[PDB]
């Protein structure tokens, strides 16, 4: 199979400014590369093939570029309606038809560092034999955040989950949960269970903190 | 309008099996080539399959071939994906979607132009259970400056989807509802969460109403200081 | 009308 790279993950920009995307193959599929673009929800719709065609309705600020194994993808300036995913897809050697990985155009906004929000089991699941532990970081830019769970100092490995909303459509932050998760009996074996998180808007780490039974 | 409606998507069991359908219209329905492809959860694109315009041809991706067929009728402008053998990493959205159209001979374009809007398939092993709602209440380790956090944990449910609501749907300001994660025991768990004022946690009461409709779960939780 | 696509893969 050819295999398609695309670069880089994430393209962090603001409205009005130019995106270039890239995709490369892992050998030559000629000109024939086509991009797509996909909203959450919603269906891939076909933007460029033949590696610099533009499909049907699809604006002029879209073109396309390469040959052989080294292909952009460039958004002139981008529009409100221009922050999505977009993959690349070859069609000189298959099956199998083969895409890239994507690449996700997000909105840059000025860094926001996350409030921090710790909660205990409740009563009523303590009683069923299980100790969820949350902690919520809200409403923060960039998405990279670190959390780290310490219980009586000792971190935390392999017993948590996290979760991560989508881009806010109005102040553009991201938001976070991270659940520990315990047995009653071990949760009853130690005493205070600490959520550390790290992120680009805080001067240090935050510690959010709790004794057990408190 | 070109038009693709596909369904038949659900959650099934590993091994059984599952037969999805794509209905088309506003266009020359023998003419173009039509693919399945497929989509998992957090994950991209990756193609399943491909079927002649005239339905004698046919190609599949390494990972399916063996355990999925792909057809087509003509005579009803639809087609088929029957999936066999069905494995937990088949979890997916499955996109139909033509191909440009490239002569009259027998050819393939290889190029997609117009997608449906897909339709999930969940394999796993598990069965139909209602979640337990657990509340997530404000407190000194969830206050921050005259901000308060609270919540709802919907935890150990399946399959999905869980709908949360606050006070009937009347509050959507500083609701957050994560994307559910599926925990190793093949159920899932996910956290809504709201930050109101601190000052409103004794003037103002905060209800999660938590609709599970697979179980017939319907859980209105007040969450309490 | 139809965009014409260039035959990539065959059959017969």
């Amino acid at each position: 199979e050819i295999v398609l790279t695309q670069s880089p993950a994430t393209l962090s920009l603001s409205p009005g400014e130019r995106a270039t995307l890239s995709c490369r193959a892992s050998q030559s599929v000629g000109r024939y590369l086509a991009w797509y673009q996909q909203k959450p929800g919603q269906a891939p719709r076909l933007l460029i093939y033949d590696s610099s065609n533009r499909a049907t309705g699809v604006p002029a600020r879209f073109s396309g570029s390469g040959s052989g194994t080294d292909f952009t993808l460039t958004i002139s300036s981008l529009e409100p309606e221009d922050f999505a995913v977009y993959y690349c897809q070859q069609r000189s050697h298959w099956p199998p038809l083969t895409f890239g990985g994507g690449t996700k155009v997000e909105i840059k906004r000025t860094v926001a560092a996350p409030s921090v929000f710790i909660f205990p089991p409740s009563d009523e699941q303590l009683k069923s034999g299980t100790a969820s532990v949350v902690c919520l970081l809200n409403n923060f830019y960039p998405r990279e955040a670190k959390v780290q769970w310490k219980v009586d100092n000792a971190l935390q490995s392999g017993n948590s989950q996290e979760s991560v909303t989508e881009q806010d459509s109005k102040d553009s932050t991201y938001s976070l949960s991270s659940t520990l998760t315990l047995s009653k009996a071990d949760y009853e074996k130690h005493k205070v269970y600490a959520c550390e998180v790290t992120h680009q808007g805080l001067s240090s780490p935050v510690t959010k903190s709790f004794n057990r039974g408190e | 309008q070109v038009q693709l409606v596909e369904s038949g998507g659900g959650v099934v069991q590993p091994g059984r099996s599952l037969r999805l359908s794509c209905a088309a219209s506003g266009f020359t329905f023998s003419n173009h080539g039509l693919h399945w492809v497929r989509q998992a959860p957090g994950k991209g694109l990756e193609w399943v399959a491909v079927v002649s315009k005239d339905g004698t041809n046919e190609h599949y991706a390494d990972s399916v071939r063996g355990r999925f067929t792909i057809s087509r009728d003509n005579s009803k402008n639809t087609l088929y994906l029957q999936m066999n053998s069905l494995r937990a990493e088949d979890t997916a959205v499955y996109y139909c979607a033509r191909e440009g159209y490239c002569g009259d001979d027998r050819c393939y374009s290889g190029q997609p132009d117009y997608w449906g809007q897909g339709t999930l398939v969940t394999v796993s092993s598990a069965s139909t259970k209602g979640p337990s709602v657990f509340p997530l209440a404000p407190s000194s380790k969830s206050t921050s400056g005259g901000t308060a956090a609270l919540g709802c944990l919907v935890k150990d449910y399946f399959p999905e989807p869980v709908t949360v609501s606050w006070n009937s749907g009347a509050l959507t300001s500083g609701v957050h509802t994560f994307p559910a994660v599926l925990q190793s025991s093949g159920l899932y768990s996910l956290s809504s969460v709201v930050t109101v004022p601190s000052s409103s946690l004794g003037t103002q009461t905060y209800i999660c109403n938590v609709n599970h409709k697979p179980s017939n779960t319907k859980v209105d939780k007040k969450v309490e200081p | 009308n139809e965009t014409i696509y260039n035959t990539t893969l065959k059959y017969g």
